[PDB]
């Protein structure tokens, strides 16, 4: 009964559907009746060509604003170099119109799509905050294919206004269910960057999305970290296909690439999921992603099984998004219990790092208290430390269920002597584990240099609930 | 910073 789109470039959208099994299983969600109708997605980027032949039919001025020039119209600024094409490419991935004889189709081709023009200018804390906090009772899902520089030396995250926007968004946005923030995990692969040094992706309030190539490999630009939640397809080498989407000047491109293309596809899949159950909270959505994402046919050297039997990789999170499985599970989903937060200050004295430091602590995770956690969601190791060359450090955190999260891998370009100032390294890899028991933090010098420093604070911050577990996978 |  379901008829797939007839758009001229839809056959080239290999990541949406195919018999090959290397796809995001989006046609199966369309066939269940979910195409995005009623859901509102906003692309936070360099603007959106609101009159594009493949976007006009879905464009939503209520999802749009121009923060750079302070006006309602997010139209890109046209230049000879087409610098401001990025947001329009992202928008088409989410919600390009279907069955209109133009280009291809969005994942959620009946969703409403807007854009915030906010990258074409100085991107201040206030600019980010006004973008993240735009019309939060109209916009359901925010997609951000941007962030701190991927030079492999930077440690940077949201400043005060932006962090307040995240908290206000997940607390009061979408009728109190919480804004959905989807983030691209980054393009710093060639610089050996770590997406845990990026406070936007590392945030518990964002769904950080990584990339896989068509042949199922870790792309050259990919950043590994423990905060990544899941993966969608994007570009790879020149024998692998790329992403088909709307381009600047009313054109169609078949060569959209990089981390930038993965977040919009995830945002589209989340739009389909919200259509299947509008009552999902921001935490519900992360649970659905954890439970339904698929490792199979993704190649990595670091796949590990966590304490509840789920495979997890620092390149891929829980694996490829599966749109059909997301919308199926969403329909009868029971809202998760309110989020508990258990704060455990680990150190009794500062500890010299030297060549290697191992800190073991047995915790009760707030046993006997209203914030008792037996079902982990996010875990953070908030670390304050000094060190003479930051990029020589590697940091690992082992859960009581034996799951070893790489909080920080060596970054050869990070020469900083600034250390970490209460930096909240986050891992998703122990999701649904019982956090009671022995946690182990390992800090090691990966170089032959006689480095030196001191760990002065280690706060283990656990988020989660105390009810509703599934039998382990 | 912030980059695309
Ligand atoms: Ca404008
Ligand atoms: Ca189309
Ligand atoms: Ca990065
Ligand atoms: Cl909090
Ligand atoms: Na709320
Ligand atoms: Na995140
Ligand atoms: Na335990
Ligand atoms: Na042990």
């Amino acid at each position: 009964v379901y008829q797939e789109p007839t758009d001229p470039k839809f056959p080239q959208q290999w990541y949406l559907s195919g018999v090959t099994q290397r796809d995001l299983n989006v046609k199966a969600a369309w066939a269940q009746g979910y195409t995005g109708h009623g859901i509102v997605v906003s692309i936070l980027d360099d603007g959106i060509e609101k009159n594009h032949p493949d976007l006009a039919g879905n464009y939503d001025p209520g999802a749009s604003f121009d923060v750079n020039d302070q006006d309602p119209d997010p139209q890109p600024r046209y230049t000879q170099m087409n610098d401001n094409r990025h947001g329009t490419r992202c928008a088409g991935e989410v919600a390009a119109v279907a069955n209109n004889g133009v280009c291809g189709v969005g994942v959620a081709y009946n969703a409403r799509i807007g854009g915030v023009r906010m990258l074409d200018g100085e991107v201040t804390d206030a600019v980010e905050a006004r973008s993240l906090g735009l019309n939060p009772n109209h916009i359901h899902i925010y997609s951000a294919s941007w962030g701190p520089e991927d030079d492999g030396k930077t440690v940077d995250g949201p400043a005060r206004l932006a962090e307040e926007a995240f908290f206000r968004g997940v607390s009061q946005g979408r009728g109190g269910l919480g804004s959905i923030f989807v983030w691209a995990s980054g393009n710093g692969g060639r610089e050996h960057d770590s997406c845990n040094c990026d406070g936007y992706t590392n945030s518990i309030y964002t769904l950080s999305i990584s990339s896989a190539t068509q042949f199922g490999n870790v792309p050259w630009y990919s950043e590994a970290c423990s905060s990544t939640l899941a993966t969608t397809y994007s570009s790879g080498n020149q024998n692998e296909k790329q992403i088909v989407t709307t381009d600047l000047r009313q054109k169609c491109t078949e060569s959209h690439t990089g981390t930038s293309a993965s977040a919009p596809l995830a945002a589209g899949i989340i739009a389909l999921t919200l259509e299947a159950n509008k009552n999902l909270t921001w935490r519900d959505m992360q649970h659905l992603v954890v439970q339904t994402s698929k490792p199979a046919h993704l190649n990595a050297n670091d796949w590990a099984t966590n304490g509840v039997g789920r495979k997890v990789s620092h390149s891929y999170g829980y694996g490829l998004l599966d749109a059909g499985a997301m919308v199926a599970l969403a329909q009868n989903w029971t809202t998760v219990a309110p989020q508990r937060k258990c704060i455990i200050d680990i150190l009794t004295e500062p500890k010299d790092i030297g060549k290697r430091l191992e800190v073991r602590k047995t915790v009760t995770a707030c046993l006997g208290e209203p914030n008792h956690i037996t079902r982990l969601e996010h875990a953070q190791a908030r670390l304050t430390l000094s060190y003479n060359r930051r990029g020589d450090l590697a940091i690992h955190l082992v859960s009581p269920m034996g799951t070893r999260s790489t909080l920080l891998a060596a970054r050869p370009h990070d020469y900083s002597a600034d250390g970490f100032n209460d930096w909240a390294f986050m891992t998703t890899h122990s999701w649904d584990e019982d956090p009671s028991g022995e946690w182990v933090l390992e800090i090691e010098n990966t170089s032959e240099a006689n480095n030196y420093g001191t760990l002065t604070k280690f706060t283990l911050v656990l988020y989660g609930t105390a009810s509703g577990s599934l039998v382990p996978r | 910073x912030r980059v695309r």
